[PDB]
């Protein structure tokens, strides 16, 4: 689990996917109630090269 | 300059993005000729873009309307809150953290050498914002003796003078001198005793210190906009 | 001209009450005024589309018979090949408006695509269409310039452009139109000196034509590039001419009287040391190349030919003399002239 605040900090941490896309639509959603410290986690078992 | 942005709507007519914005739908003209826009304005879908992209517009694309828009004389209300959590935090700004490990300073408040800077973790300097800058700004000021500061003659505090008898007398020159700090700062909108009392040795008071509101806070930092400094120097 | 929003309205409520006396509410909210503005609206926006159409109709309809196409301002556009490592483990899916750049400094240009796009599963490389942000000749960038995307999955082994874009175009004046239509349309005529003048330099060739009219005989005096007039390009202007000479009028071919100017050239120069072969050449080529650029009707003004030669060089070349030029050669229009023997002498 991560804490997210900006966008930049969950473009560096998750490259890309749909998560990514997730968040940027939760904190675009509304104009006026956008939500914060939205709470991400990655499904898949990836390995390091 | 600045000018607003429209992204077109689903079955949304160029009368009314005029009705809306200019109040009127005879600008819609005005409206085509500044975009560039062929007869069919706004197509059901991009295939029907596809035919002329550049004169056409789908469903999602982006209209430029040509008025003058200005960040200042915004309603506050249409603001999101982290847009006004953000734009406090700009307005009372960042600055590096020094009065990190409070018990040792606490301990030592009259004397030099106190406190010093600290790390945030992450390799990086450490930072106060917002609150947390207003705290470090006036615990600094408050501690600081007057004239000690370079460049700076009247910032700081006499209260390392006033350790002085034990009588109401001197409770109420510590009093009128710590307000008197606090009004030195400039955010500060005000600040009054809440109580104070003796314990022999031991002074003890407690403050109420009012900072700007959100509102004053956004007006100033949108204004600021016209000149981009986007920075204290108060 | 038009009627307009305002207009049409009034005229349709003042045609609704003369109908009849049953509706006199025409007050804003109210249906029957609703319906009307609808109308009327629609109809001002048909009066606009007449208007575009009409003013496009002015200014290309008549040209655009002739087989004369006005070159509109286009974003430059193309195919691009994305291949994948694998064979798609399930349908991937592409937005519109998906962004793809170049990893240079020397095209900072952004392709993106207008439409959406699905890969099957059982493929393995997809090629799609992009479109360049910017209208120009900017988008036009060459092969192997497109060669990344910024929104794509990590199965993409590689991007590349598999040929170079050249739709970027920029937007022709009407001026230009009417330049290019005037220029047809003149290039029509026959059976005049301008038109012959104009049907012997359209020849690949000649490079330079003068007419000189008599009363019942027509002579052309024409020469390339070195003041010659061959046979097999006599010919071809006879050949040409044909079609261009006037009825019951004689029409003969002759070359330009060519003179070449021999200039022997005494210089004298400064640095001593600098004396050899390779000046004295360059020097010549100079002469040569400024007597052969000469056209038909210039005139060896020989105080021009000094500058040239000292502005060679300010401080080297300290003086020069000629003895085979004494006076200015005037020559008549038609008589070139060009670069005979040349020599030049260090003193």
């Amino acid at each position: 689990v991560y804490e997210l605040r900006n966008y930049s900090q969950a473009k560096r941490l998750f490259r890309s996917g749909e998560l990514l896309d997730a968040i940027e639509l939760a904190w675009g959603s509304n104009p006026n109630y956008t939500a914060g410290r939205i709470l991400a986690m990655r499904i898949e078992d990836a390995k390091p090269a | 300059m600045r000018f607003k942005k429209h992204v077109v709507q689903h079955e949304e007519t160029m009368q009314a993005i005029a009705q809306r914005y200019y109040g009127d739908v005879s600008y819609w003209i005005d409206l085509v000729e500044h975009n560039n826009l062929k007869y069919p304005y706004l197509v059901e879908t991009d295939e029907e873009k596809m035919k002329d992209p550049e004169r056409l517009a789908s469903t999602g694309d982006t209209l430029i309307i040509p008025i003058e828009s200005d960040l200042t004389d915004v309603s506050a209300k249409e603001i999101n809150s982290r847009d006004k959590d953000v734009l406090v935090e700009l307005a009372l700004g960042r600055d590096l953290n020094i009065t990190a490990d409070e018990k040792y300073f606490n301990e030592h408040g009259t004397s030099d050498n106190i406190l010093a800077f600290s790390t945030n973790g992450n390799g990086d300097l450490d930072t106060v914002k917002g609150i947390d800058n207003m705290k470090q700004q006036l615990q600094a000021r408050l501690l600081t003796p007057r004239g000690s500061l370079m460049l700076h003659p009247n910032y700081g505090s006499d209260l390392h003078n006033l350790f002085g008898l034990n009588i109401p007398e001197q409770a109420t020159l510590i009093e009128m001198e710590v307000l008197r700090t606090l009004t030195s700062d400039n955010r500060v909108k005000s600040a009054n005793l809440i109580d104070w009392k003796i314990q022999g040795n031991v002074y003890s008071g407690q403050f109420s210190v009012e900072i700007k509101s959100v509102e004053e806070s956004i007006n100033f930092v949108l204004g600021q906009d016209e000149e981009g400094i986007f920075a204290l120097f108060e | 001209k038009t009627r307009k929003l305002t207009n049409i309205l009034s005229k349709l409520i003042d045609k609704t009450m003369a109908g009849t006396s049953k509706i006199t509410d025409f007050t804003p909210g109210s249906a029957s005024r609703s319906l009307l503005e609808a109308v009327s609206l629609e109809i001002e926006q048909f009066y606009i589309l007449t208007k575009e159409n009409i003013d496009w109709g002015i200014q290309e309809g008549i040209i655009e018979a002739f087989d004369f196409q006005k070159r509109q301002s286009k974003r430059a556009y193309g195919d691009v090949t994305i291949q994948f490592y694998q064979p798609l483990d399930m349908r991937m899916y592409i937005p519109a408006g998906t962004t793809f750049t170049s990893t240079r400094q020397e095209y900072p240009q952004q392709f993106e695509t207008l439409v959406d796009y699905y890969a099957e599963p059982d493929s393995t490389e997809i090629v799609v269409e992009v479109y360049c942000k910017e209208t120009g000749v900017a988008g036009n960038v060459p092969e192997g310039t497109i060669n990344t995307i910024a929104s794509g999955s990590s199965l993409i082994r590689s991007v590349n452009n598999e040929y170079s874009f050249n739709t970027g175009t920029k937007e022709e004046s009407q001026e230009d139109f009417k330049r290019r239509f005037h220029s047809f349309v003149e290039s029509r005529g026959r059976a005049t000196n301008k038109s012959v003048r104009y049907g012997a330099l359209q020849i690949p060739d000649v490079e330079g034509v003068y007419v000189y009219e008599e009363t019942g005989h027509i002579t052309v005096f024409a020469h390339d590039r070195n003041g010659n007039l061959s046979d097999t390009l006599k010919e071809d202007i006879i050949d040409a001419l044909q079609d261009y000479r006037p009825s019951g009028i004689m029409l003969d071919v002759t070359g330009v009287e060519k003179e070449e100017v021999n200039v022997s050239a005494t210089v004298t120069i400064s640095n001593k040391s600098r004396i050899g072969d390779t000046l004295q050449k360059h020097i010549e080529s100079v002469i040569r190349s400024y007597l052969n650029n000469l056209k038909t009707s210039d005139d060896l003004i020989i105080t021009d030919l000094i500058q040239a030669i000292m502005n060679i060089d300010d401080v080297l070349i300290y003086d020069v003399s000629f003895d085979n030029l004494d006076e200015n050669i005037i020559v008549p229009p038609q008589g070139i002239i060009r670069a005979g023997e040349i020599k030049v002498e260090l003193k």
